[PDB]
RNA sequence: UUUU
């Protein structure tokens, strides 16, 4: 399964993003591209020491700064089910 | 890639910030982006017992991936990771 | 709207202030563009040390902001 | 392609990869690609008591961008042929 | 880029992002700012630390080239 | 481009610099022209009219509706 | 054309300064446009921090990834 | 805008 296929399938769903600088972003994935640039909606930004928190209506994140994304198990399940039916 | 050799098996990723995360390799691409499922992080230290954090589905951007090891199930069964101590893995310095 | 590089192109011959991602700045007369600056002052914004340059080629990779 | 080709000739021989996080891993080179990503088999971490994390890993993928060095026995390198290949690569790139 | 002609063959100061300085005659320059110098002196904390008879400097490290 | 004109935005750069300003232009590489810029120091300083280089951006968000909140996560 | 300097060092001993307070002296047998290199009979000097100590190691054959290279000179 |  390709990673960008999974990322595109989590559009519309909650997501957790951690950046190289150590900040984390919790929000709904509104859109993404093959650069892994993200636009998120209704976001909580957490500073690196877990000290301070901001609410952002939406935000844009450059993909080159992402360390990793956390995605719900059901998204992975959905993509696997669709690919295994597309096989037939 | 040679990573195709590891598909659908338990794998242990060392990232550029020194973290250790284990999980099932569900996919990768030519930049070494990875999908791990049923993943968890292991924090081995010298001062305290090993911590295990559950992570679920984990998409790792390849830029941040240093190593991907295939975990040998028998070797890992022989090890009691609870009582294991070790140094923090250093950060990658470019 | 306005186009960043058209604004910078407008700045040729005028004074430009450049802010790096690191704590360094340069201020000089923009010659062209990686940018060439003339009669430049380099500022280390942590140590406070300042240095002068008659003319220099500034690598563009580390520049954050350009300010007319 | 010069160093990708060079590393292919070292497949099946023992190498030590020093990484930019100061870990070094010894093992049999099994695979290499255009990025100089490398796959080692039957690895042993050089300072294993410092880094017990890979005690259950035998096969290992290393991303090419995190390599500092690969060092290898001179016995499997023909430096006359290597230098000639280098000159032909430079000429091809002219 | 009339800077090049004005600078190739004359003494230059090269500052790396790390802060280490190299002074020497500039043999050659390219788009990534890879340099070749002819008798380089290296300065760390401002002190002369090494002398190289010729030097290739990899451009990703170069912060600037300034004329002397 | 998956992404404010004349609205005030906040931007974060690799290396940590953090600024706000009114978006007055942009291009496809995501260079920005921001006016009335203020840099948040690591307190503020005022930079006026700035061109930001898109390659150094990490984050862009609108200022309207952005607020500091207390910890929202269940301990 | 800068790389022509390194062309003149093929099969000659070079000094290489690397990021991370590391230095190499060895015989250049191959390089490419990234400054990937293979050195034969190489000595590495690692400086540990005024220096606290230096560590010297010898390698019969050594591939060096180019992105660590700061400069290349005669020894 | 991920491995020079």
């Amino acid at each position: 399964m390709l990673p960008l296929t999974l990322l595109n399938a989590t559009q519309g769903r909650p997501i957790l993003v951690e950046l190289k600088n150590g900040e984390t972003f919790n929000g709904h994935l509104e859109n993404c591209d093959n650069y892994m640039n993200l636009t998120l909606r209704e976001v909580i930004r957490t500073m690196p020491d877990g000290d301070k928190f901001f609410r952002l209506p939406e935000c844009y994140i450059r993909g080159n700064n992402i360390k990793y994304l956390r995605i719900q198990d059901e998204v992975l399940s959905q993509v696997a089910k669709q690919q295994a039916q597309q096989r037939e | 890639m040679s990573l195709a050799d590891f598909m659908e098996q338990r794998v242990q990723v060392i990232t550029n910030d020194g973290r250790v995360v284990l999980g099932s390799l569900k996919g990768f691409d030519h930049t070494t982006n990875l999908i791990l499922s049923d993943s968890f992080e292991r924090i081995i230290s010298m001062d305290q017992d090993m911590e295990t954090i559950p992570l679920g589905v984990y998409l790792l951007r390849g830029e941040n991936v240093a190593m991907v090891g295939l975990v040998n199930e028998e070797l890992d069964s022989e090890i009691e990771w609870t009582k294991i101590r070790g140094e923090a893995i250093p950060d990658v310095v470019h | 709207t306005i186009l960043p590089l058209e604004l910078i192109d407008k700045c040729i011959g005028s004074n430009l202030w450049v802010i790096m991602k690191s704590e360094r700045e340069f201020a000089g007369t923009l010659v062209g563009f990686n940018i060439v600056l003339k009669d430049v002052t380099e500022y280390d914004t942590v140590t406070g040390v300042t240095e002068k340059h008659s003319e220099m080629l500034l690598n563009g990779n580390g520049m954050c902001m350009l300010i007319p | 392609m010069l160093f990708y080709s060079f590393f292919k000739t070292l497949i099946d021989t023992e190498v030590t990869v020093e990484l930019k996080n100061d870990m070094s891993i010894r093992g049999i080179l099994k695979s290499v690609d255009q990025f100089l990503n490398v796959k080692l088999e039957n690895i042993s971490v050089v300072d294993a008591s410092k880094y017990p994390h890979m005690a259950a890993v035998k096969d290992l993928f290393i991303r090419g961008s995190v390599v500092r060095y690969v060092h290898m026995s001179s016995a499997y390198v023909d430096t006359i042929l290597l230098a000639d290949a280098c000159r032909r690569d430079l000429a091809n790139n002219k | 880029n009339e800077f090049l002609n004005k600078v190739i063959g004359k003494k230059v100061l090269i500052r790396l992002s790390s802060g280490v300085d190299y002074k020497g005659i500039l043999s050659c320059l390219d788009g990534y700012m890879n340099l070749a110098l002819e008798r380089t002196e290296e300065y760390v904390n401002g002190k002369k630390t090494n002398v190289y008879g010729d030097a290739f400097i990899r451009g990703n490290n170069v912060l600037y080239v300034s004329a002397l | 481009s998956i992404l404010y004109q004349d609205q005030r935005i906040q931007a974060t750069f690799t290396g940590g610099r953090q600024i706000t300003g009114i978006l007055k232009g942009f291009d496809q590489l995501m260079n920005l022209v921001l006016d009335d810029v203020e840099e948040q120091l690591r307190a503020i300083r005022k930079l006026g009219l700035v061109v930001v280089r898109g390659t150094t951006l990490v984050l862009i968000a609108p200022m309207d509706g952005s607020e500091e909140i207390p910890n929202p996560f269940v301990q | 054309e800068p790389l022509d300097l390194v062309r003149l060092s093929l099969d000659e001993i070079v000094y290489v300064k690397l990021r991370g307070d590391r230095e190499l002296n060895g015989r250049l047998h191959a390089y490419d446009e990234h400054l990937n290199m293979v050195l034969g009979d190489a000595e590495e000097i690692v400086t540990i921090f005024k220096a606290l100590k230096t560590i010297r190691k010898h390698y019969e054959m050594l591939f060096v990834r180019g992105d660590s290279v700061i400069l290349i000179a005669p020894p």
